[PDB]
Parts: C-alpha cells; sequence; structure tokens
C-alpha cells in the first residue's frame, strides 16, 4: 500500500485561503454536528488517570498477542512474589543483587 | 493555562473542602438512657452485609447478559470495584458523614443493582454498545486474516518498523533512540494515515496527497443540504 | 364532531404510547404510565361511548313520540 | 489469532433513536434537529442594517393594520393603565432600584461571575490537561529509566570478561 | 423458625431486618449461579410491582401471623375486646364516641397481634460479647473466622412445667397470655481457622430489671451451652446454667 | 444447569470431593484461576489473599465460583471470613460434614 513521502505532512495542513474585501460580517456561532458519528476517536475523558489495575490488564492483553510476550505473562503471573500486578520500581535492589549472583561466572 | 485565584474557593462554614458533614443548625446530639422514653430511628448495623450482598448481586445479574465473554467478565470486575471503592479512596471523610455514610451508600448501590435486575442500567446498555463495536472490529481483522491478507494494523507495524531502522542508520554520534523519538516517528505517520482515512490513497502521493480535493466543491445533485437552504 | 375529535385524541394517546414503547415497556421508571394508561383509556372511552350512546337513545325517543303524537292529533 | 466472539448481547428495547433511558444530551440533539442548525448567512451586511426603510413599512403597516382594525384602542389604553403603574411601582427597586438605593442584591451577579469564570478554565482546557499529563509523563519516564540500564548490563558482562 | 420468607434464597436470617432502599423489586429473585438471557423473562408483565409487593411483602406477612397463630388466642383477644367492640357498635350512630370506642379495641387487638407474631429477636450482640469473653470458646473461635452454619429461634408453645415455673399458674395472666413468651433455639457456629464446630443452644425468658412495670430484658438467656468439637477434643462449656440462674431471677409475665 | 462460554452453551458439571486431598487441590486451582491473583505458584495452603493481590471484593468472586463448581449457596455473613486458602478448606468440609449430619444445606 502506499504511504507517500513521510518527511511530508498531510495536504489539509497545506492547503490555505486568504481574505479580501468585503468579507461576510456573519460570525459563527457553533460548529456543525448534522450527524451524530465521532467513530474511531477515542474518549477524551482518558486523560490524566493514574496508574491502576487497566495497565496491567490490557498489558497482558497485548502481550499475550506474541511468542515473546506470552512467555513473559506467563512466568510474572507465576515465579515472582509480589503482593500486586501494579509494578513500582523504586529501588534497585532486586536488579543488582540479581546481577552479582550472576557476573560470579 | 489558568488557576482559581480565590484562595477561600474551598471554604465551607464546616470547614476547608467540607463535603461530608455540611454545618447545619439541627446538628445531631447525643441520647442518653436514663432519661430517653422512646425513640424513632432507622440506623442499623445492617450495612457491611448489604454491601457484601449488593456487590455479589450486581456481579452476577450483569454476567446474565454476557454470553461467557471471559474478557469482558473481567473488564466488568475491574469496573464494578471502580464503584465499590469509592468510599475507600475518596478525599471526601466517609467515615464523617452526616448521619452514617455506610448507609448511604449502601441504599446508593441498592437503586443500582435495581436498575441492574432489569438490564435497563445505562452502565449495562454502554457495555453492550462498546464490546460489540470491539467484536465487529476484531471480527474484520479475523476475516482478512483468514484470506491470507494484511490488515491495516499490521501494515502500520511493518511500516513502523522500517522507519526506525532508517532513523537508527543514520543515528552514529548519539546511540540513544529514546521514547520520545520513537513517539513522534509514529504520531507523524498517524496523522497521516488519519487524514487517508476521509481521502484514502491513489498514487504515489499518498494518503490525502491531492490538492485538488481542496477547491471548491458541490453538494451531489442526490444529497442537497436537507437542514436549511443554500442561497 | 365532538365523539369524532374525542376519539382521534385518544388514538393520539395509542399512537404516543406506540411510538414511545420500549420506554414505557422496559424502563421502570415509567412502570406507572404502563399500568394505569389502559385504565385511564378504557375510561376516557367509556366517556365518548357514553354521551354518545345516551344521545342516540334520546334521539330515538324524539322521533318515536312525535310521530305517534302526532297521528293521534290527525 | 483466535476467532473472536460473532457478537455480544443486543438489547431488545434500546435503539439510537429510541434510547431508553433519559438525559438532557438527547433532547438536546432533538432539539437542534428542531431549530435546525445554525443559518450562516453569507452576505455583507445583516438583513435588518440593508432593509431598514422597508422593515419600516411593513412595521408600520402591520401598526395602522392593528389600528385600523382596533376601533377601541382607547379603551384598551384606559383599561391598561392601572396595571402600567401598579406593576412598575411596585418592581422598581427589584429590577433598578436597588442598584442605588439601600440594598445591591447581587445574587445574579454572582452566578455571572461564576459562569465568566468557567468559560474562561474551558478556554484554557487545553493548557491545563497539559501541564496534569506533563507531570505523569514525567513519572512514568522515570519509571521506564530502569529497563534502560538492564539492557545494557549484557555490554557490561561481556566487556568485563 | 423465621416467620418473614420469600422465595429469596439468600440470607434468610435477615430478610425481615434489611431495609432496601428499592423503589420497586428486583426483577427476578437473587441468582445462586450466572443464567442465560433466556433464562429470564425480559420486560415482566404489567402490573408486575403490584404482584411482587404482594408476594414479597404481604403474603410473608401473613405467613408470619400464622406460624403464630397460637399466641395470640388468649380470651382477652377473642372474647372480650371484640364483644367490646360490638357493645359500643350498636350505639354507633348516636354519636361520634361510640365510634371510637368500638374501634379502639380493634387497635388494641391488632398492636398485641402485631408484636407477638414477630419473631423473638434477641440482642445478639450481647450474646457473641459473652462468648468472646470465655476464655474456653475464644481459643476454637474468633468474629474474624467465626460462620454460622443453622439458625434456630423460636417461642414456646403453651404453658411450661407447673413445678419448674409456678408463675405460669396465673389465672389473671393465662387472661391475656395463652403462651409463656419463653423461647428456646441453637446455634451451628464453626471456625474457619481451628477447624472447630460448636452447637450454641440456648433458653431466654423475660425478666423484670431495675424497675416496676417495665421488663428489663424480653430475652435473657438463663440457660447457655456450648457443645465444641474439635479434631479430636469434645468440650462442653456451660456459660449459664439454669439451675443457678433460675434460683436469683423469675419470669416477668407479660399482660398485655 | 446450562451456561454460555464463549458464545456456546455448556452443561455445566458439578463436584462433589468428600476428601481433603481433592479440597486442597480445587482451591488451589480455583485461586490461581482467577484472573487478580499475583505469584500463583508461591501459593500454598496457609497463603494469605492478601499476600497475593486479593482483596474482600476478590473473596467474594471466589466464593461466587465456589457456588458455581459445587453448588452451595454460601450466605453474605460468611463470604467476609474467608480470606486464606486454608479458609476455604475448612470451609468446605463443614458444609460437606453439615449436610452429612443434618441432611440439609446450612443456612443461606
Ligand atoms: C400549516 C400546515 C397545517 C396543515 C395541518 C397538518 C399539519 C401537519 C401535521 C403533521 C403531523 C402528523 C403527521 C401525520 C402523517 C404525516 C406523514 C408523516 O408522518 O411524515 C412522513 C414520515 C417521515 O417523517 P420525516 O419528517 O420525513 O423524518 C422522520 C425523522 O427522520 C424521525 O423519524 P420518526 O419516526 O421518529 O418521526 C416521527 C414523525 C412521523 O411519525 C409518523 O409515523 C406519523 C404517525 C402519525 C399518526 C398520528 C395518530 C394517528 C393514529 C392512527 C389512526 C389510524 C386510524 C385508522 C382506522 C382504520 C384502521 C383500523 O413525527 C410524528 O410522529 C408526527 C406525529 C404528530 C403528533 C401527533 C400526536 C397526536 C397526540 C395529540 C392528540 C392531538 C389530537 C389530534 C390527533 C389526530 C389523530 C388522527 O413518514 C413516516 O414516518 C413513515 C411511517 C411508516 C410506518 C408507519 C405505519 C403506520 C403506523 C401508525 C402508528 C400506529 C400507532 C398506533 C395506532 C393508534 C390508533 C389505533
Ligand atoms: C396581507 C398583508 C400582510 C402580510 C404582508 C407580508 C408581510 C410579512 C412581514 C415579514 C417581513 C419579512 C420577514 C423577514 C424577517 C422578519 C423581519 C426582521 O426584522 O427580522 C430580521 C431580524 C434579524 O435579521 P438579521 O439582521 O439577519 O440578524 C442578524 C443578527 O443575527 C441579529 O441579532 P444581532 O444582535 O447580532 O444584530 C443586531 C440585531 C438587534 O436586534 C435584535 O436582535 C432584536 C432583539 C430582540 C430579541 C430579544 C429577545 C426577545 C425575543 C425572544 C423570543 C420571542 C418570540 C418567541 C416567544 C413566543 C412564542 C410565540 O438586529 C438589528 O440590528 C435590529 C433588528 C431589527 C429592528 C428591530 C426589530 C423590531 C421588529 C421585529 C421583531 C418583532 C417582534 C414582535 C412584534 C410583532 C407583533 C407580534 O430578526 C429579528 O431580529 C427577530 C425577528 C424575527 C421574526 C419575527 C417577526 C416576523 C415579522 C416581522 C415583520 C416586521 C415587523 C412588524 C412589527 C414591527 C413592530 C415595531
Ligand atoms: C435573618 C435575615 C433577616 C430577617 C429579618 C426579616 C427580613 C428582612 C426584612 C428587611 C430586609 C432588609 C435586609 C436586607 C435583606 C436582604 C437579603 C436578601 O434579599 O437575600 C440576598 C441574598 C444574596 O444577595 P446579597 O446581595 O449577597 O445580600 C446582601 C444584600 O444585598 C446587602 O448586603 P448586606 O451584607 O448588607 O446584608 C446583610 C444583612 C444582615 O442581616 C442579618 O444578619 C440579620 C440580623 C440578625 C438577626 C436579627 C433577627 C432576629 C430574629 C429573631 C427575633 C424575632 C422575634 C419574633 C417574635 C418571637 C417569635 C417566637 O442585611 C443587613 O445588613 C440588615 C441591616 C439593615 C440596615 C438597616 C439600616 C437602617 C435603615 C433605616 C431605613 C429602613 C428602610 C427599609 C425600608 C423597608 C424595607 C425594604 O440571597 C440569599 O441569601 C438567599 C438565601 C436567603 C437567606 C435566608 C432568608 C433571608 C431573607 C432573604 C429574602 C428572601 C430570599 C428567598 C427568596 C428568593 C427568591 C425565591
Ligand atoms: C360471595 C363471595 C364473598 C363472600 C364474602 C363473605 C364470606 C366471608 C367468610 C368469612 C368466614 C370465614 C373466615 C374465617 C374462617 C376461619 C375458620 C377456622 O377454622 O379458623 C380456625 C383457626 C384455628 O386454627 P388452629 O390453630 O389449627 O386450631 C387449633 C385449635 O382448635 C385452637 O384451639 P383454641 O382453644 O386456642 O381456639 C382458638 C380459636 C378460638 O375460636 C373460638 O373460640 C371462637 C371465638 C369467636 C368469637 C366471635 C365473637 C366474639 C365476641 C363474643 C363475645 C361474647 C361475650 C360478650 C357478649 C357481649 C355482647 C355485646 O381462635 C380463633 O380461631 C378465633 C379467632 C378470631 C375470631 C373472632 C373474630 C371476631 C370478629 C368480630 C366481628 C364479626 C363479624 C362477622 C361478620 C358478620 C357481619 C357482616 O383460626 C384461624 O384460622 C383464625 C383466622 C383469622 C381470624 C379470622 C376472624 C376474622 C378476622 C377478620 C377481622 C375483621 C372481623 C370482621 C370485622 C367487620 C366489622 C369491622
Ligand atoms: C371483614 C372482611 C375483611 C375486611 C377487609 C380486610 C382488608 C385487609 C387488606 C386491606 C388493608 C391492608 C393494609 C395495607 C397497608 C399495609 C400493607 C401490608 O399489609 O404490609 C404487610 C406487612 C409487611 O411488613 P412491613 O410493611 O413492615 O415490611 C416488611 C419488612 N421488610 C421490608 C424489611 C421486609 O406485614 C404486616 O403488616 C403483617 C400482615 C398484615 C396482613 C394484612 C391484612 C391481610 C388480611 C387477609 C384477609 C384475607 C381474606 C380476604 C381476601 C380473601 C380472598 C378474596
Ligand atoms: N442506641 C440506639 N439508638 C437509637 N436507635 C436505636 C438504638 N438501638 C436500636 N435503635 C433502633 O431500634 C431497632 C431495634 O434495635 P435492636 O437492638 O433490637 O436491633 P438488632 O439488629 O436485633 O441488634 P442485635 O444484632 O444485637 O440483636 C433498631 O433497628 C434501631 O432502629
Ligand atoms: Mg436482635
Amino acid at each position: 500500500l502506499q504511504w507517500g513521502s513521510l518527511a511530508e505532512r498531510p495536504m489539509v495542513d497545506r492547503v490555505m485561503s486568504t481574505s479580501t474585501w468585503p468579507v461576510p460580517y456573519y460570525q459563527r456561532l457553533f460548529k456543525a454536528y448534522p450527524i451524530r458519528e465521532k467513530k474511531d476517536k477515542m474518549s477524551l475523558l482518558l486523560s490524566d488517570i493514574d496508574i491502576d489495575d487497566t495497565n496491567w490488564y490490557q498489558a497482558k492483553d497485548f502481550l499475550r498477542g506474541s511468542f515473546r510476550g506470552r512467555q513473559i505473562v506467563d512466568y510474572v503471573e507465576n515465579n515472582i512474589a509480589s503482593n500486586t500486578y501494579i509494578l513500582i520500581q523504586q529501588d534497585v535492589a532486586n536488579m543488582a543483587k540479581a546481577y552479582v549472583h550472576d557476573i560470579c561466572g | 493555562g489558568y488557576k482559581i485565584r480565590n484562595k477561600s474557593i474551598f471554604w465551607t462554614r464546616a470547614g476547608w473542602k467540607n463535603n461530608w458533614h455540611p454545618k447545619n443548625f439541627n446538628a445531631p446530639r447525643p441520647s442518653y438512657g436514663e432519661f430517653t422514653m422512646g425513640i424513632r430511628c432507622r440506623n442499623d448495623h445492617h450495612s457491611f452485609l448489604r454491601y457484601v450482598q449488593t456487590y455479589r448481586n450486581m456481579s452476577r445479574h450483569c454476567k446474565q447478559y454476557f454470553l461467557g465473554d471471559k474478557q469482558l467478565e473481567e473488564t466488568f470486575i475491574l469496573g464494578l470495584r471502580s464503584l465499590f471503592l469509592v468510599p475507600y479512596d475518596s478525599q471526601c471523610l466517609t467515615d464523617q458523614i452526616k448521619h452514617g455514610g455506610e448507609r448511604r451508600f449502601v441504599d446508593q448501590l441498592d437503586r443500582d443493582f435495581e436498575l441492574i435486575s432489569y438490564n435497563t442500567h445505562p452502565y449495562q446498555l454502554f457495555t453492550y454498545t462498546v464490546r460489540n463495536e470491539h467484536l465487529a472490529w476484531k471480527n474484520e481483522q479475523y476475516e482478512k486474516i483468514q484470506k491470507g491478507e494484511k490488515t491495516f494494523e499490521q501494515e502500520l507495524l511493518d511500516y513502523l518498523d522500517e522507519q526506525v531502522l532508517a532513523e537508527k542508520a543514520k543515528l552514529r554520534d548519539g546511540q540513544n533512540f529514546s521514547i520520545e523519538r520513537m513517539t513522534e516517528i509514529a504520531l507523524h505517520v498517524f496523522r497521516k494515515a488519519r487524514a487517508g482515512k476521509v481521502r484514502p490513497a491513489q498514487d504515489v502521493r499518498g494518503p490525502d496527497g491531492n490538492v485538488n480535493d481542496f477547491l471548491e466543491q458541490r453538494r451531489p445533485f442526490e444529497h442537497p443540504n436537507p437542514t436549511g437552504v443554500t442561497h | 364532531a365532538t365523539a369524532l375529535y374525542k376519539s382521534s385524541a385518544l388514538a393520539g394517546n395509542l399512537f404516543l404510547y406506540a411510538y414511545n414503547y420500549n420506554n414505557f415497556t422496559a424502563n421502570i421508571r415509567l412502570r406507572t404510565m404502563r399500568y394505569l394508561f389502559p385504565v385511564v383509556s378504557l375510561a376516557i372511552f367509556g366517556n365518548i361511548y357514553w354521551d354518545y350512546r345516551s344521545q342516540l337513545v334520546k334521539v330515538n325517543l324524539f322521533d318515536e313520540y312525535i310521530q305517534a303524537r302526532a297521528q293521534e292529533l290527525v | 489469532m483466535k476467532k473472536p466472539m460473532a457478537k455480544a448481547y443486543e438489547h431488545p428495547y434500546n435503539s439510537e433513536h429510541h434510547p431508553l433511558n433519559f438525559s438532557a444530551v438527547k433532547i438536546a440533539e432533538t432539539f437542534h434537529d428542531f431549530i435546525g442548525p445554525e443559518q450562516v448567512s453569507p452576505h455583507y451586511e445583516s438583513f435588518a442594517m440593508s432593509r431598514k426603510f422597508l422593515l419600516t413599512f411593513w412595521g408600520g403597516f402591520f401598526v395602522l393594520n392593528f389600528g385600523m382594525a382596533t376601533v377601541d384602542l382607547n379603551w384598551i389604553m384606559k383599561s391598561t393603565y392601572i396595571p402600567w403603574i401598579f406593576w412598575f411601582q411596585l418592581m422598581y427597586f427589584y429590577v433598578e432600584g436597588k442598584n442605588s438605593m439601600f440594598m445591591p442584591l447581587l445574587q445574579r451577579f454572582y452566578r455571572r461571575a461564576a459562569a465568566n469564570e468557567i468559560f474562561t478554565m474551558e478556554a484554557f482546557y487545553h493548557e491545563n490537561i497539559e501541564n496534569k499529563l506533563r507531570n505523569l509523563m514525567r513519572i512514568t519516564k522515570g519509571q521506564l529509566e530502569y529497563w534502560d540500564i538492564h539492557t545494557s548490563y549484557g555490554e557490561i558482562r561481556a566487556d568485563s570478561i | 423458625q423465621m416467620g418473614f420468607s420469600s422465595d429469596n434464597p439468600y440470607n434468610k436470617r435477615w430478610e425481615y431486618k434489611w431495609k432496601h432502599s428499592y423503589y420497586t423489586y428486583p426483577r427476578d429473585y437473587e441468582h445462586t449461579e450466572v443464567r442465560k438471557p433466556q433464562d429470564s423473562k425480559d420486560v415482566p408483565p404489567i402490573y408486575f410491582a403490584y404482584y411482587k409487593d404482594f408476594v414479597d411483602r404481604w403474603l410473608p406477612g401473613m405467613n408470619m401471623w400464622w406460624q403464630r397463630r397460637h399466641r395470640i388466642f388468649d380470651k382477652f383477644n377473642v372474647y372480650f375486646l371484640p364483644g367490646m367492640s360490638l357493645f359500643f357498635y350498636q350505639f354507633a350512630d348516636l354519636a361520634l364516641g361510640f365510634k371510637i370506642m368500638a374501634a379502639f379495641p380493634l387497635f388494641l387487638a391488632y398492636t398485641r397481634i402485631r408484636d407477638k407474631t414477630l419473631d423473638p429477636d434477641f440482642k445478639e450482640t450481647y450474646l457473641r460479647d459473652m462468648i468472646y469473653q470465655n476464655p474456653e470458646i475464644t481459643k476454637y473461635f474468633n468474629e474474624e473466622t467465626i460462620h454460622v452454619l443453622d439458625y434456630e429461634f423460636e417461642y414456646l408453645p403453651g404453658y411450661l412445667c407447673p413445678e419448674k415455673f409456678p408463675e405460669y399458674q396465673n389465672k389473671t395472666w393465662q387472661f391475656f397470655n395463652t403462651d409463656t413468651a419463653q423461647a428456646e433455639g441453637f446455634f451451628k457456629f464453626g471456625d474457619v481457622e481451628s477447624g472447630a464446630t460448636m452447637t450454641l443452644k440456648f433458653k431466654t425468658m423475660p425478666i423484670p430489671g431495675k424497675f416496676r412495670y417495665q421488663v428489663g430484658e424480653p430475652f435473657y438467656f438463663y440457660d447457655l451451652r456450648a457443645e465444641i468439637k474439635c479434631d479430636g477434643v469434645y468440650k462442653e462449656v456451660v456459660l449459664v446454667d439454669e439451675k443457678e440462674s433460675l434460683k436469683k431471677i423469675r419470669p416477668f409475665l407479660f399482660l398485655i | 444447569l446450562t451456561q454460555y462460554v464463549e458464545g456456546q452453551i455448556v452443561n455445566r458439571n458439578q463436584l462433589t470431593l468428600k476428601k481433603q486431598e481433592d479440597i486442597e487441590q480445587y482451591v488451589l486451582k480455583l485461586v490461581r484461576g482467577y484472573f487478580r491473583t499475583t505469584n500463583k505458584q508461591g501459593l500454598n495452603i496457609n497463603s494469605v489473599l492478601q499476600d497475593h493481590g486479593l482483596d474482600e471484593f476478590d473473596s467474594i468472586e471466589l466464593a461466587m465460583q465456589v457456588e458455581e463448581d459445587l453448588g452451595y449457596v454460601i450466605s453474605a455473613e460468611t463470604i467476609p471470613v474467608l480470606n486464606k486458602v486454608k479458609h476455604f478448606v475448612n470451609y468446605i468440609n463443614h458444609v460437606e460434614q453439615f449436610k452429612a449430619e443434618n441432611g440439609k444445606a446450612p443456612i443461606a
């Protein structure tokens, strides 16, 4: 399928219009909305919500679509001693100690 | 952008940002056994068990219309918990509500379950509509894959994978291909792909690459302006 | 003309229910309209037909008297 | 790719044109379908200012039309005198007199000032929400710094040996 | 036995206590498992809310009165109150005061029937506070790990043995009361932490307290016994023994 | 007796454990099958559900699944005390003992 030039932008951004005299007096009040259809656009409510359960749930959903992702999901839900799937890294204790146990060889 | 300048915006007669016990004249006052003859009170200690049963009811009565969709059942549970965890996480001191916050929230959820038992709750109708549009889009991707065809999502990923290789083959001085750089590459493709949906790609020019589309256009003869005058 | 208008206004209520059937039937907030609409509709029909039926009886009583009384006077 | 489900549940009493539940949103759509869309004028002057002479004719035509039809216009004027005096002397203070006499009664002004500030917040909705996300993007990027360290551990172990 | 009982399967011992904020009743009774969309009937039939209130509020309330109809068949409710109402009903047209004097004994009869037919409700928070103070019970049971397997509590019919309770051989009291207002039941408990079970049997009776005319406690446990069963240990705990309790306090003998 | 599974009507089957070793295996499979459970292999008989990402509301969903598999009718008063794997095993034992002694299901 055709993609055009990556360096260029859509033509809507490049098209322009200029004014002249006389000019229509009318000032637009609202944007026209003749047909109530807003498909394929995500809700703007999903703006500044903090991290929560939906993040690790949707992560597994997209990870399970790949071979490597399926291995990560099954390993984490089985062989990781954590009281929550909302993993937050605030220290490198588990990272550094996992390196000293491997770099000895 | 714009901040509220009034420093007393959150002040109430009951304190700062107090939405649990607004100050009124008929304030709660204690009762003494020795001096009380009779009393008419509706408060009891049944809200905890009613909170547990309401969850079991709202959860089970909603799964009746999920048709065994396992991913929808787990999504609904996460959404149902966000509705029951409101009193535990809110800024409002729900343990200091005027006449018992536990009773108030339990009676509020019972009104929700009553609508749930009739399959008329707006959360239910919203779930059916959202899931049907999602399954229609997944069935479209499945029917294209069964035909050996490439999906629109797979073509974007393969196109994004090759642009990263091109941008990193010229990035030798630096070697940190940050997530910021990856994002603006994908967003630029997205804007051109989004504009390509309303104006598809005919030639090498690509999606929305025709200047003639933005010349003066008129409504077709078989579809005039239905709502207003044209001249 | 009165009986025909009130019959059409009653039929207008039947259209208003049919146009809004799904809400009157499934939304429990409109249960009282669903339950008592036919009771009011029957009471409305009862008044329309009662007046027509009573007027019809009086016209027939009037017509049969003037004919019988006229032959006695002849 | 697993075969997804054919369809979810379809409610037998909910449609887009006849929604089962009620809200002001659906009433808003039916309202603007009734009054129609904004009647955009393509001209350079408004209709009233371009026809002031002609509108003055029809305005006076209908005044004379009512005046020629109303033979007893003097009886209507006299019958209107008492209610005109009564309702204006009774409601003068609450409408206009309050602005320079005993009490201001600024209740209606407080609602305008609150709406003017809300109008301004909506005007800067993009800037305010973008500043809120920048702090969340800062926290998210701070958590992604750990995966960048582990990816280089293999290079460190290779050169360390 | 619980007098108020609907076709609802869950929480039988709380059905009369729980006051739901429902406008009307749920379409179906509480499901015991996930069902199919075709299992339930969409858009329940017309006049469904009126039918539900009759079978979930009216009908179980009448079954409560019928189950305990033997507690209201006293000579006061049967002969005296209706006989008094008929005496003044013969002069109901003479003045308004006769209509009131003929209707008051009817309202008084309803109130005695209404209170006597309710389920016997003891102060359960007093009971759990009493069993959690015993060291032999707290060894195997705790509030956070205890669960109820069976509950029974019902009034005792007729007058009891006229040697253990001579109080009820009173002709003046028998004119108003046909039963003894005492109740008896048990509690099947289990502990999910220790794996132990016990049957908490109890007998109650109304007692006077601290005052001349008012009853002190309508349900005073004068006999409270626990048959604790464990893995291989069977213990029998006696919280309140009736031989020691009946020598100190006597029943109240409700009138009216 | 039938339920929808991924859009297909499948007859639901019931289990009868009547053995201590089978109850422990069922509860572990039950808790591991829950999508919110963390550290599924670290789960044992003495595992607190709180240590595996489960709260009071997750115990209700687990109790709801026990009613589906075993046909129990668990009251709302019993659910909030099921906070460990051992609690589910002992409760199932108490229900089987109650029906074997009293010939009826416990009060719901
Ligand atoms: C300045 C001019 C002055 C001139 C005077 C006249 C002014 C004009 C009046 C116009 C208003 C009346 C319209 C009459 C029909 C006109 C054609 C038309 O509707 O426009 C084209 C219309 C399209 O509308 P549109 O504007 O192009 O776009 C619609 C929008 O997209 C959105 O689609 P939508 O479907 O949502 O839109 C609905 C649309 C159109 O919806 C309709 O389908 C119109 C239906 C109107 C029926 C009115 C009640 C009649 C009841 C039936 C009686 C039948 C008796 C038969 C007897 C023998 C058989 C047993 O709007 C209406 O509903 C108009 C109704 C007006 C309110 C009437 C309510 C009266 C209650 C108050 C009482 C007042 C007393 C007077 C009552 C008079 C009664 C006679 O065409 C259609 O709708 C096709 C419909 C095909 C299926 C219908 C099959 C028949 C079903 C009938 C209903 C059965 C109900 C139960 C039976 C009750 C009796 C037993
Ligand atoms: C058989 C022989 C007889 C039949 C022969 C045929 C004759 C047919 C006659 C019809 C004539 C052709 C119709 C053309 C349209 C109507 C004429 C017109 O001026 O509309 C343009 C004018 C706007 O035209 P535009 O310049 O393109 O608008 C630009 C801006 O958007 C506008 O807003 P802006 O603020 O952005 O710009 C400034 C704006 C500033 O002006 C305004 O904005 C006006 C502010 C008033 C709105 C405040 C709220 C009050 C109204 C609320 C809603 C009330 C109605 C609904 C509630 C009740 C429901 C029944 O416009 C102006 O510069 C001045 C406007 C014109 C001068 C003042 C007009 C006074 C007379 C017209 C109103 C009549 C009221 C009723 C009296 C009649 C007794 C029933 O429309 C209006 O202002 C409202 C009138 C809407 C039509 C209703 C009246 C129709 C019949 C009028 C006939 C001539 C007057 C006769 C009585 C004179 C008494 C002194
Ligand atoms: C407890 C309330 C008063 C009760 C007294 C009886 C009623 C008042 C009659 C006389 C009115 C003069 C006072 C102006 C009151 C204006 C209040 C007002 O209109 O609301 C504005 C207010 C917001 O507008 P605003 O502009 O911010 O108000 C500030 C004013 O503009 C002005 O700003 P401000 O900060 O200066 O206002 C503070 C307020 C301070 O008020 C207080 O703090 C109350 C005083 C403490 C309590 C004393 C009463 C003790 C009662 C117990 C004893 C009773 C014994 C009875 C027998 C025993 C029975 C057992 O007013 C005063 O300062 C009063 C001092 C008067 C100055 C006198 C100077 C000498 C004048 C000599 C010439 C007099 C010519 C007068 C001509 C004839 C009159 C037109 O709206 C509301 O608050 C809505 C909620 C309503 C509040 C509760 C109801 C109070 C009555 C409101 C009227 C009805 C509203 C509800 C319907 C609304 C439509 C659906
Ligand atoms: C065309 C189609 C439509 C037709 C519609 C018309 C047809 C309607 C039919 C109505 C008749 C059938 C309904 C009742 C069937 C029950 C049959 C039965 O076998 O039940 C036995 C059954 C015993 O069950 P069990 O436990 O198996 O028995 C085991 C042993 O046998 C237990 O051994 P035990 O030793 O413990 O004995 C227990 C037994 C003891 O039974 C007795 O000893 C009999 C005592 C009856 C006394 C009645 C007279 C009271 C006054 C006498 C005073 C005399 C001395 C003073 C004289 C002063 C003179 C001024 O207790 C009772 O059963 C008596 C309960 C209360 C009855 C008295 C109600 C007084 C109402 C007064 C107004 C009467 C108006 C009548 C209508 C006439 C005007 C229109 O008892 C019941 O089921 C009770 C049912 C509920 C009570 C119904 C009584 C009426 C309540 C409605 C309240 C409104 C009353 C009317 C007021 C109207 C004006 C405001
Ligand atoms: C003399 C001839 C008969 C005279 C006419 C008698 C008419 C009696 C019925 C009309 C009056 C009813 C009162 C309505 C207001 C109270 C509603 C109510 O009852 O709530 C129940 C209430 C329900 O309890 P509740 O209202 O406190 O709430 C329950 C608590 N929660 C919500 C937590 C569950 O129960 C009772 O009050 C006790 C039973 C009262 C029985 C009512 C009258 C039954 C009479 C039976 C007559 C049968 C013969 C006639 C018919 C035969 C067939 C044709
Ligand atoms: N201290 C109190 N203050 C105000 N009202 C009260 C108080 N105690 C009870 N009430 C009201 O009287 C009703 C009866 O109280 P009661 O103790 O019998 O309830 P209960 O559920 O049986 O308690 P328990 O579980 O201990 O047996 C209550 O529902 C309540 O509305
Ligand atoms: Mg009690």
